[PDB]
């Protein structure tokens, strides 16, 4: 028995071999009889150690430096929807009409949408007429009880503005044709570099706040229990869900979930067609106007509408396009709102408590228009937003066992209610809150990671780890040593082009090392 | 006020909060498109890391063959990655490792791998991530291309009745010499079939065909049988065993040296671990290994190496043209880019002319390197050989080293009695590593005192070993059945808990999330819910006919009953005695038109 | 649409019609077909075959069912189980679940020490009757210790387990000691030397001053902490030398800090931190505290305090040949730089034994004294009061336990409401049949439960409850369950306001009609039971129809009616502007909708 040999294989084997050997047999004999001469090997490695000129540092005599950010205009808003400047109409939830096609029609019946009549001239925008005619067509379609749009003039345009052209076969090509058309390779456009955003902090603060309504995110049930572990597991989960569900970030999470759940189905059952889809969310309880306690209130909310272009999700890496019509009661700013075309759509009403009754105060109303693309992978990534709860729950639990083990007793409630965590600086002084209140910051961080996910963020997060470990070593009086820090600084500065988060987690990393210098000796000023 | 999320690292550790730095696991939305630009840059950097200029025209293709092994030149600027290997030092390190472990070590391992292969069925090759068809010229699972190959063999020269790996390999060999080959209909000649078999496609993770697959599997089996006996080999498994290895190493170290020495750790990250591994050195190493064994294995292990010494690389989608206003856009393939080089930009031109020699029709005859994520075990073995080095020059100075190495990530532990000899030892180690192509990065490799380091996302510290390899399932991409995907997820979560990457509350949250993902996937909901979906319609009427709602299945308006202590137990086994006998027998009816064998399968 | 494949004869032989209810189901087929097959299809009896084939899985299930779950505990490191190690023990936690072995001694030790701690704490409520109240608590506390119903006057003596609480409680019994000490959670012991007490001062904020005491002579001791041994010598308010043989970071750090306080070494015994000035309270609610225990408490707050204390101890650069026996700021075994007068090593320091028993004397603050002062124990070295459920226990003397909580208060109120029924005149059914509801608004039990009510908006709750009660009584349609649920609110006067759908107590809890809740729940087919936090209570009567009529227990001026989807959904507020003959849907709970009509 043996592997019967061919010919071409043997020729290759005898060909592909090291330099001094030209046949498999010579190399084989040299190998099977190789003997050890550690002296020549030591001389060779010493010679290499001579020609090599490795640089080794200690971070003390040659410290790090602050990062040099790009320069230019501010980084604009990037997410698809609106978080802080949003607005929503409300209505009662019917389990018999719990679908987008029905919820949208119901919202339209009372005629609050038909009252939305944006004027011709906008405040800041590019293609206002297309958006306006498209909004009229959307209202017409909803009136017809069909979400479809027959005419394809505006959607087609706004979907083709990115790229649309003819194509000539290579076989029909000559030199005179080329010289006539001036054909040349298609110069790739490299993304431009932006400055530090001055609105991230406001959005973060707003997200940390508590929403009037609650129950934005749906969850499964809780199985039975058979011992103290599962009970204690149930206890932590309930409290943590107690705190995070009431936050404005949960609202955006539920909105993304319920909107993507409809878009992923529309791109499946009506491909190559133009459909209409709402931007809605569902709540289950609020807080009394007379009492700060929860109250059952099942309700639906509509933030805006999203139109769909032709989407097959089997070509062009499954790229498709949409168009957003969101509502707002806050005039825009020119910097943050650059990709948005804005209008003024009449007025609306706001409702607030007045003693033991409710009143209504009329306010203006704005309409935010924007175009953007998506894909199948982005849908699968957004639909799975809940996993953010998994990570925040996990960071809460690492802090409630480590301590519980140092003292060898249950300290869960004690640490949650007492353990203070630095959150920020106000008036040149630190601010601290309990863990029960920093869960919000952790969750918002994870969410923003889930939104602005991109290669830039991957590199940033993969690189900052080294700085963090160096800092930790500094704290505990350990002579951390490296080889080329400036190269790492460059690796990190090259992946800061235009991802709002990456630019604003860099400015914030700079500021962690300017405060620690007061107790560390490995960083410049 | 200003919210700076990072100020919690001051009065706390890092092993507890580092997880907050990286996003959650899942399929990334980055989706980088392997296209002509990146592949050509890769090939260029490959030919460049070869510090030689020698060549030898072949006789099977009439093409040069850059032989970058044992011909080192251009010593200048050796800091950057190198690929020229020295066989003498390689075999010397192999001999050191053999002496350490034992004499009949390689022999025992190769014998075990052989005997294991003998009783193996070629059908095993169907278990693979993906491959590249040599007939349709596309990428597909292993089973599809395997069926294609066998039916082509049938159509051309009769069926393959071996039903074993060895007959499959010999059939491939014989086919290498066939002049004409058919397939559903069209045929091809010898040279074209050879090329196709030696073709590779970028998925730029490689995606080889099926001819070389079994030999690669054999070599990997051998390398695995070897890596098990090695203490410093964290590749085959991770977690509990990995921590055991870590602590064993650390304790042996602490008990080894004396009071006068002071240790140091280093977090290293090999750069270009795929563009500096050469199959020629692997071939010589395998030869030295099997030197004393059945010639069968001697010849077998020498197959995949040469198959990788000659590997045509499929260039991605060709470039596109356009006029000024972009109203017209032409599309051309790769094979014709040499026909319009006068138009492409310089950066794209200077990256194309020097390689035109190696192009044949649309591919590039890469004579070496190792792009696939293959031979990882073998590379790890080579690294362990690097770490098992020791001589008298060190002993005289009272210094040495040790550590652990993954595929392309490692951790070093140096020992000395002075704050300078450590530098000498580090430089010695880097030199011996570069002698055989194994390089190291400088902007991503750091070091500090022994207490702190990192390895495969497991950030070790004086205590509080923290993991970050939290995996999860995915139903939409891999939909199988409504009675397996939940049990598999439960087992996965159990595993993750074993590796300490998950905690009780975290596991429960992940479970309640995966349940909802499952339901939304198969479009199912409970009965309490006021849903109006198709599958619910019938369930909204045939539900009152039962009382054991607890026993109901999740796929049929059921509710959860499993928990942490009941994961290994499928919900079925947990509801059997509880399901109303009617529904029970209605499910377990083998007389139906269609792990636990349910009446819930989607063939 | 029909991706799932199937067989053909298998389909007709089962008589599976397509579009049964507009669902095609299908060779190919849909997924709903499986639903239709498992809900209406052939019936087999193959359970035994399935079990036999899957014996391994079902034996694993059986084994799992054969477990006696035990407690869990947070701690660190100083086949049939491999199937469950994932859920048995991690690294920070572990569960002591057992299979067949039973031995109840160490759990008994934990229980007895916990209760001793408890009682010794309970005696810390006066200033003069400490020993008296203590001993009387002891004599009034019995236990079903293990399996024997023993008293807590002999276990403290029969047991041999050194501890601050055991000693602190046994000294009052003139019991034998073992010459052991307790400075906080740490355990100390003397080896050689001796001295006398001496006083000195220490400033706070840089202006004030406070007196503490110490020893001036040389004396060696044997410290000991969790997984950490040590040896050291104290001399003149300062630590001369010290050695350690237990290798752990946190344990060594805390043990060293405690031994330093025991030696009062450091400058913070000259001045004080700026954190102490925040309080300057070396005092309890009405008692005094030394400086050492205040410093300790300041340590327990954060490890930064520990690091500051250790920095107060001189840090220097280690010389060669000493790395193996050096130390670091974070407990690192060896380091280029270490702390002054330190020595690390491996192997736990063998602890000596003293075979000389003695008896101490308690003080006003219960501090025990053997001789030459040398306090051996006190309450100051105890943890804060930690509520823990005690079982197998009897505690009779007052101060035994508060046993008073809002939950228990509500439970007792509802028990009284239920018993009041009493199947007799001048009780719930007689007033019902008589249609005298006003008297219900004056009963004693509602007056006892009134304090548990939210005061700010009790008028509206009473109004609504008095509406429901009258509307259910007059008509004769009612349900004792919902009545008793809402009665405690029918005491105060009615007022105008906005109601939401929930009745809130003062403990932030609530109750809601027409639904069930942990505090109060019930269901038909078991109407003779009423759950209260899972505690099933009984009804002194029997009913089969008095409860079946809940058409008026949901809303105030409405009545349930037949379901009708056409009716529009509404809220609880717009109800005021409805008319008659106008049906309306409305949520009565979570995803629970019902139709209502006025009157």
């Amino acid at each position: 028995i043996e592997m019967k040999k061919g010919k071409t294989f043997l020729e290759l084997r005898d060909e592909s071999v090291p330099l001094p050997f030209q046949t498999y047999e010579q190399m084989k004999d040299y190998c099977e009889k190789f003997k050890g001469n550690p002296r020549e090997l030591a001389s060779k490695v010493s010679q290499m150690q001579s020609n090599i000129k490795l640089p080794i540092k200690h971070y003390e005599q040659n410290k790090f430096r602050q990062i040099r950010l790009p320069k230019g205009p501010m980084a604009p808003y990037t997410h698809k929807f609106l978080m802080e400047e949003a607005w929503m109409f409300t209505k009662i939830s019917d389990p018999e009409r719990s679908r987008a096609g029905e919820i949208l029609i119901d919202f339209f019946k009372k005629g609050n949408l038909s009252a939305i009549r944006p004027k011709d001239k906008p405040l800041q925008g590019k293609y206002p007429i297309h958006y306006k005619n498209l909004w009229n067509q959307i209202k017409a379609a909803i009136a017809d009880r069909t979400m479809v749009i027959n005419e394809n003039d505006h959607s087609e345009f706004l979907g083709g503005i990115g790229r649309a052209s003819k194509k000539i076969p290579e076989i029909s090509l000559t030199q005179d044709v080329i010289t006539t058309e001036g054909l040349k390779q298609s110069e790739n456009k490299l993304p431009e570099p932006r400055s530090f955003p001055r609105w991230f902090n406001a959005e973060w603060m707003w997200a940390i706040k508590d929403s009037d309504l609650t129950g934005w995110v749906p969850m499964a049930e809780y199985p039975p229990a058979d011992n103290e572990l599962e009970d204690y597991a149930e206890h932590l989960n309930k409290t943590m869900e107690g705190v995070l569900q009431g936050t404005n970030c949960a609202r955006e999470m539920g909105k993304c979930i319920l909107t993507v759940g409809a878009l992923m189905t529309e791109c499946r059952l009506f491909p190559g067609k133009i459909k209409v889809v709402p931007i809605y969310a569902r709540s289950k309880e609020r807080k009394s106007m007379q009492e700060g306690l929860p109250v059952p209130s099942e309700m639906d909310c509509l933030f805006g509408i999203c139109v769909k272009s032709k989407s097959h999700l089997n070509k062009d890496d499954g790229m498709y396009t949409i168009i957003t019509f969101e509502f707002s009661i806050r005039e825009p700013n020119l910097e943050k709102h650059q990709k948005y075309t804005v209008f003024e759509a009449g007025h609306t009403t706001v409702r607030m408590k007045k003693g033991e009754s409710v009143i209504g105060r009329e306010v203006p109303l704005y309409l935010y228009c924007r175009t953007t693309a998506l894909s199948k992978i982005k849908n699968d990534w957004l639909s799975k937003a809940r996993r953010c709860f998994i990570t925040t729950m996990d960071t809460v639990e690492t802090i409630c066992l480590r301590e519980s083990a140092k003292a060898e007793e249950n300290l869960v409630e004690k640490t949650l209610n007492e353990k203070q965590m630095w959150i920020g600086k106000k008036n040149g002084e630190l601010i601290a809150q309990p863990l029960r209140e920093a869960l919000r910051v952790q969750l918002v961080q994870q969410f923003y990671f889930c939104i602005y996910n991109d290669s830039q963020l991957e590199g940033f997060c993969n690189e900052q780890k080294k700085i963090l470990m160096a800092l930790e070593g500094d704290k505990k009086n350990k002579s951390s040593f490296g080889f080329n820090p400036e190269g790492l600084l460059e690796k990190i500065e090259e992946c800061l082009i235009n991802n709002p988060m990456c630019l604003f987690m860099a400015q914030r990393l700079n500021e962690l090392v300017i405060e620690a210098s007061k107790r560390g000796a490995k960083f410049f000023k | 006020m200003e919210i700076n999320p990072y100020l919690m690292f001051l009065n706390n550790d890092v092993t507890s909060l580092i997880s907050t730095t990286y996003p959650y696991t899942g399929p990334p939305p980055m989706s980088h498109g392997s296209s002509t630009k990146y592949t050509l840059e890769t090939i260029k950097r490959t030919y460049d890391y070869s510090r030689t200029s020698v060549e030898k025209t072949s006789k099977v293709f009439n093409i040069p063959r850059r032989k970058f092994c044992n011909c080192l030149e251009d010593k200048d600027e050796l800091v950057k990655p190198t690929g020229n290997v020295d066989i003498s030092s390689l075999l010397g390190l192999a001999e050191m490792m053999e002496k350490r472990m034992g004499e009949g070590f390689f022999k025992h391992c190769v014998m075990e791998a052989e005997t294991e292969i003998l009783k193996m069925h070629f059908s095993r090759l169907t278990e693979g991530r993906q491959t590249y068809d040599w007939t349709s010229e596309r990428n597909m699972p292993a089973a599809t291309a395997l069926q294609l190959t066998v039916d082509a063999i049938k159509e051309t020269e009769g069926p393959f009745k071996g039903t074993t790996m060895l007959e499959y390999c010999n059939k491939m060999i014989e086919m290498l010499d066939w002049k004409e080959i058919k397939f559903k209909i069209d045929s091809i000649k010898h040279d074209e079939f050879l090329i196709r078999a030696l073709t590779i496609n970028t998925m730029a993770i490689a995606t080889p065909g099926m001819i070389v697959r079994p030999f690669s599997k054999i070599v990997e089996t051998v390398a695995q049988k070897i890596c098990e006996k090695l203490k410093e080999s964290g590749l085959p498994v991770g977690g509990n065993e990995k921590k055991a290895k870590l602590k064993t190493t650390v304790t042996s170290l602490n008990a080894r040296m004396n009071s006068d020495q002071f240790a140091v750790n280093i977090t290293g990250d090999n750069s270009k671990w795929n563009e500096c591994q050469q199959p020629e050195a692997y071939l010589a190493l395998l030869a030295y290994i099997t030197k004393d064994s059945s010639d069968l294995m001697k010849d077998l292990c020498s197959v995949a190496p040469v198959l990788f010494c000659n590997k045509f690389v499929k260039l991605g989608q060709g470039i596109r043209l356009s006029n000024k206003r972009k109203t017209k856009e032409v599309i051309i393939k790769a094979e014709k880019m040499g026909k319009y080089k006068n138009l492409m930009r310089e950066e794209y031109k200077n990256l194309f002319e020097p390689l035109e020699k190696y192009i044949q029709k649309d591919v590039c005859f890469l004579p070496g390197g190792m792009l696939m994520g293959m031979f990882n075990m073998l590379s790890t073995v080579l690294g362990v050989s690097t770490l098992c080095y020791m001589d008298e020059e060190l002993k005289a100075k009272g210094c040495f080293w040790t550590g652990l190495q993954s595929s392309d990530d490692f951790v070093l532990f140096a020992v000395a009695s002075n704050w300078s000899n450590i530098h000498w030892t580090i430089r010695r180690f880097n030199a011996v590593c570069k002698l055989i192509g194994i390089n190291m990065s400088l902007e991503k490799s750091y070091g500090s005192l022994p207490e702190l380091f990192e390895f495969t996302s497991m950030f070790f510290d004086g205590e509080f070993v923290s993991n970050l390899a939290m995996e999860l399932p995915a139903f939409t991409t891999a939909g199988v059945n409504e009675g397996v995907d939940f049990t598999a997820a439960m087992s996965i979560i159990k595993t993750n808990m074993i590796n300490n990457s998950l905690s009780p509350s975290t596991a429960l949250m992940a479970l309640r999330i995966c349940l909802q993902e499952f339901r939304a996937t198969y479009r199912v909901h409970p009965w309490d819910s006021r849903v109006k979906g198709g599958r619910m319609k019938i369930i909204n009427e045939f539900i009152k006919t039962i009382e054991n709602k607890d026993g109901l299945l999740i796929a049929d308006g059921g509710k959860l009953m499993n928990n942490i202590s009941t994961l290994h137990i499928p919900e079925e086994v947990l509801k059997f005695e509880k399901m109303d006998e009617q529904y029970r027998n209605r499910v377990f009816n083998p007389k139906n038109p269609f792990a636990v064998v349910s009446t819930h399968s989607f063939r | 649409k029909f991706p799932i494949i199937a067989n053909k004869r298998m389909l007709e032989e089962a008589q599976i019609p397509k579009e049964h209810n507009n669902v095609a189901l299908w060779v190919l087929a849909s997924a709903s077909c499986i639903n239709y097959w498992n809900f209406c299809g052939p019936c087999v009896n193959n359970s035994e075959v399935i079990k036999e084939v899957y014996k391994s899985r079902f034996g694993r299930l059986e084994r799992r069912k054969e477990i006696m779950w035990k407690e869990l505990r947070f701690t660190l490191v100083d086949p049939e189980r491999m199937e469950l190690i994932h859920a048995l023990g991690g690294e920070t936690w572990i569960q002591e679940a057992n299979t067949a072995g039973i031995s109840n001694v160490d759990q008994r030790k934990n229980d007895i020490r916990a209760v001793c701690r408890k009682v010794c704490l309970a005696a810390n409520a006066s200033i003069m009757n400490a020993k008296s109240k203590l001993v009387e608590y002891i004599k009034s506390t019995s236990m079903r210790i293990g399996e024997t119903e023993r008293k807590l006057e002999e276990l403290i003596l029969e047991t041999d387990d050194v501890s601050p609480e055991v000693t602190l409680c046994k000294s009052a019994l003139g019991g034998q000691l073992g010459k052991t000490l307790s400075f906080g959670p740490m355990l100390l012991k003397k080896i050689s030397g001796s001295g006398v007490k001496v006083k000195d001062t220490v400033y706070i904020q840089g202006v004030r001053a406070v007196q503490f005491e110490y020893w001036s002579e040389q004396e060696e001791f044997y410290g000991e902490y969790k997984s950490a041994t040590a040896l050291f010598s104290r001399k003149e308010r300062s630590l001369e030398w010290i050695t350690i043989g237990g290798g752990i970071n946190e344990d060594r750090k805390r043990l060293l800090a405690m031994c330093m306080i025991f030696c009062r070494d450091g400058d913070y015994f000259k001045d004080a931190p700026a954190t102490i000035t925040m309080a300057d309270l070396s005092t309890k609610l009405g008692r005094e505290i030394p400086y050492q225990y205040v410093m300790m408490n300041w340590i327990q707050k954060s490890e930064d305090n520990l690091e500051a204390l250790l920095y107060s101890r001189g840090i220097v650069e280690t010389n060669p040949g000493k790395m193996g026996s050096s130390m670091g700021i974070d407990g690192s075994k060896r380091a280029i730089k270490s702390l002054r007068a330190v020595t690390i090593q491996s192997g736990k320091i063998d602890m000596p034994e003293s075979k000389e028993k003695i008896h101490l004397e308690l003080s006003d603050n219960l501090e025990a004294f053997d001789s030459s002062g040398r306090i051996v124990a006190t309450i100051l070295d105890l943890p804060s009061d930690k509520k823990v459920t005690f079982q197998d226990v009897s505690f009779q003397h007052p101060d035994l336990a508060v046993l008073r909580d809002e939950k228990t208060a509500i439970t007792k109120g509802y028990e009284a409401l239920i018993k009041r029924l009493g199947t007799g005149d001048n009780d719930i059914p007689s007033l019902i049949a008589k249609k005298d509801y006003l008297s219900l608004y004056n009963l004693p039990e509602v007056k006892l439960m009134a304090p548990l009510i939210r005061p700010n908006r009790k008028g509206v709750y009473s109004r609504v409850a008095r509406k429901l009660v009258s509307t259910q009584v007059t008509t004769g349609h009612y349900s004792l369950h919902e009545l008793i649920k809402v009665l405690p609110f029918t005491y105060f006067a009615p007022k105008q306001g906005m109601f939401e759908g929930r009745l809130f107590f003062s403990n932030d809890s609530f109750v809601e009609p027409g639904v069930n809740n942990n505090v109060f729940s019930w269901s038909k087919a078991d109407s003779s039971k009423i759950y209260c936090h899972g505690i099933a209570i009984r009804v002194p009567l029997v009913v089969g129809d008095e409860h079946m009529d809940t058409s008026l227990a949901l809303l105030e001026g409405f009545s349930v009616c037949e379901n009708d989807p056409r009716a529009p959904m509404v809220t609880r507020q717009d109800l005021i502007d409805v008319g008659f003959g106008q049906k309306v849907r409305l949520f009565v709970g979570q995803g629970s909708v019902r139709t209502f009509k006025r009157t």
